[PDB]
């Protein structure tokens, strides 16, 4: 259920990729007061997913459905206008490895799984900086759940 | 635009400078496009005072909105620079 | 005018020389009708008879607790601060702005582990007559609870020939998820009272941000018998989170007393080759989101 060791690998780089991919700014730039509703419509790994040490012993299954939906959501999102419009990343790009590498993931995890935007190259690149610092908290939590996993619930 | 507004703007832009001066530390010339970044942090500087403020003269207030334009299109040309010697 | 807590009004004033200031209209809290007399503060001189009073506050003179009265005897109290707005920023005298990261930093905060728990500081050169009242939620549009004690003094220390007060208090999310990937920020919320001027300040953050794990635990070296090598040894802190195969830790392990003799990894042994006067030195970073160092453990070579 499925490879722990192998997505321990991948989500580790994807936790590197994720901050050494795009420029970062500070935690507390780039923020405003309409982000509440912005980060409403993102999704997350929330409070009772199913992440936690004690979820994942009892059923990890839960945990790894909302995995694969964020990695799907995420891989959508870097390969969208935002991420391709002016100023345009290539897909040989970092972050078009970053992209990849969600795709990786999402495969190992559901092999045959199935896989708003500004108008100003100014706001594209500021949308870039929010969406990769969003990313990496997803992936953080990835990483862990695949960490745990692989030393306690490999057989 | 209000100076509340032009302040956000500028702060943007130094967070986003700044970043990009710290990406280019983890990696067609780098002294240059590092002198060029300084560069630009030295002009926010330099109107920053002229907010603090409020054939020769000094800025208005839509010749700061100009020269924050300006200086966004120079970022995104570095910017471009950057992304593409990473590709 | 508003209503800070029970019988404490914040009055803002658009602050500037010879400002006019607004008109206010304190109503005694009181059933009574008939014989009514005003005062403030120490002066018995009535200020005026009602029910209500009306006053116009423009400057700290007009600050104060204003007193209602009828038959020798008080009826209530209504303490008013004031706020100032300087040229359309309200002011921030009482807290010292640190500047890092940004400009406008007057409040930094810190979390040990993922608990949900939380430690905030602040600075003022402020020694008497200074009260500070903290809030907190998890959201702003939709606020989750967060329970804060009380803020006391860390820290004295001389700063440019004066001194330097240090504030921290500690904070504890109520239902806090330490897996969970966080969606809305903590905001905290600092009320400020000196004598009768009114500030507030505010910082908003993710947990996840302001990690800084305590420092490696039990750091001891195992010189290796005829060589400079020595094997490197730690344990991962007490207050980290629970279980470490889970939150897990990075260590980078540096040997100084110029250069930069560094090695990083994620195990809680390494090997070095140590120096005379040198010291072996690590430290801790949260495995998979960059937040921040911890403070170096330390032990020195040979
Ligand atoms: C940090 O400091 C700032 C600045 O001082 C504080 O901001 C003030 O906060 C207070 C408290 O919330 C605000 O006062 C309240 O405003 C509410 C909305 O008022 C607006 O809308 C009405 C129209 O309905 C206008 O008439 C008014 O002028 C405002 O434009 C009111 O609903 C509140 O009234 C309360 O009392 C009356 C009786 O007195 C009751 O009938 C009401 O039901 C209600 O209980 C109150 O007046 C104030 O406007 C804020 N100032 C600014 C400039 O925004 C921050 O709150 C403070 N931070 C913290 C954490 O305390
Ligand atoms: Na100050
Ligand atoms: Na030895």
């Amino acid at each position: 259920s499925p490879a722990w060791t192998q997505c321990q690998q991948l989500s580790q780089k994807l936790c590197t990729l994720a901050w050494s991919a795009h420029p970062l700014v500070g935690h507390m730039d780039l923020r405003e007061e309409g982000d509440e509703e912005t980060t409403n419509d993102v999704p997350h790994i929330q409070c009772g997913d199913g992440c936690d040490p004690q979820g994942l012993r009892d059923n990890s299954q839960f945990c790894l459905q909302r995995i694969h939906q964020g990695l799907i959501f995420y891989e959508k999102l870097l390969g969208s206008d935002i991420f391709t419009g002016e100023p345009s990343l290539l897909p040989d790009s970092p972050v078009g490895q970053l992209h990849a590498s969600l795709l990786g993931l999402s495969q190992l995890l559901q092999p045959e799984g199935h896989h708003l935007s500004p108008s100003q190259p100014w706001q594209r690149l500021l949308l870039r900086f929010k969406i990769l610092r969003s990313l990496q908290a997803f992936v953080a939590v990835a990483a862990r759940v695949f960490a745990h996993g692989a030393a306690t619930l490999s057989p | 635009m209000s100076i509340q507004e032009i302040q956000k703007e500028i702060a943007q832009i130094q967070a986003v400078i700044a970043g990009i001066q710290k990406y280019i530390y983890t990696m067609m010339s780098i002294e240059e496009i590092q002198k060029q970044i300084a560069a630009i942090q030295c002009q926010i500087a330099a109107i920053q005072k002229q907010i603090y403020a409020m054939g020769g003269s000094g800025m208005s207030i839509e010749e700061i909105q100009k020269q924050i334009a300006a200086i966004q299109e120079q970022i995104l040309a570095i910017y471009k620079q950057i992304m593409a010697m990473v590709t | 005018i508003w209503e800070l807590k029970k019988d404490v009004y914040v009055v803002e004033l658009d602050w500037y020389p010879d400002a006019p200031g607004e008109m206010v209209v304190l109503t005694c809290d009181t059933p009574e009708e008939d014989g009514i007399t005003w005062t403030l503060d120490q002066s018995s001189e009535v200020l005026g008879s009602g029910k209500t009073l009306t006053i116009q506050v423009k400057e700290f003179g007009d600050a104060g607790q204003y007193t209602c009265h009828k038959g020798g005897e008080v009826l209530s109290h209504s303490l008013l601060l004031l706020h100032k707005k300087e040229d359309g920023i309200w002011s921030t005298d009482i807290l010292k702005d640190q500047k890092e990261p940004k400009n406008k930093t007057f409040l930094r905060c810190e979390a040990k582990n993922y608990s949900g728990r939380f430690t905030c500081w602040w600075l003022t050169t402020i020694s008497t007559d200074l009260t500070f009242s903290v809030k907190s939620s998890r959201g702003s549009s939709d606020p989750q609870g967060v329970t804060c004690g009380a803020a006391t003094l860390s820290a004295e220390r001389v700063r440019g020939d004066n001194k330097e007060y240090e504030y921290s208090v500690e904070c504890q999310e109520d239902s806090a998820c330490p897996a969970a990937e966080e969606s809305l920020p903590i905001e905290v919320m600092v009320d400020a009272v000196h004598k009768l001027k009114y500030e507030n300040y505010t910082s908003s953050f993710f947990i996840r941000d302001i990690i800084k794990p305590d420092p490696p635990k039990n750091l001891q070296l195992k010189p290796l018998k005829n060589s400079r090598q020595v094997e490197v040894s730690w344990e991962y802190p007490d207050t980290w989170s629970t279980p470490h195969s889970y939150f897990s830790l990075t260590f980078c392990v540096q040997v100084q007393g110029e250069k930069k003799d560094r090695v990083f990894t994620d195990k809680t042994s390494a090997t070095v080759i140590c120096r005379k006067n040198a010291s072996i030195s690590v430290r801790a970073q949260d495995r998979y989101y960059s937040s921040s160092w911890s403070e170096w453990a330390s032990v020195p070579c040979s």
